[PDB]
């Protein structure tokens, strides 16, 4: 729900380069790519852990 | 005149005999059981990995 939306607002913004706001879009993009892995990562560990406690 | 004891006694050893040999196999298979469901679960975890990986 987060992720769709900050990535549709990365095409809205950059259909030509706003060189303004070009050193804060980075730090967007790497913070919430980098929070997505942690959390699929964790729910991949959590549900093997749940099919293997039968 | 009627040997009624010999042949319960014969029927309870022979009973005896299938009663430990049923309880010692069902233990065994059921463990046998359990081994081959977590071998899959680390086959289907590593396999996974890889794919993603790739």
């Amino acid at each position: 729900g987060v992720a769709t939306q900050l990535l549709a607002a990365y095409i809205l913004l950059f259909d030509e380069y706003n060189e303004k706001k070009a050193s804060a879009q980075k730090d967007i993009l790497i913070k919430v790519l980098d929070d997505g892995i942690t959390k699929l990562n964790e729910a991949q560990k959590s549900l093997l852990v749940s099919s293997q406690s039968f | 005149v009627i040997p009624w004891q010999t042949f319960d006694e014969t029927i309870k050893e022979l009973s005896r005999f299938k009663q430990e040999y049923s309880q010692a196999a069902s233990v065994l298979v059921g463990d046998i059981k359990t081994l081959l469901m977590d071998s899959q679960d680390k086959y289907f975890e590593a396999t996974q990995t890889v794919y993603e990986w790739c």
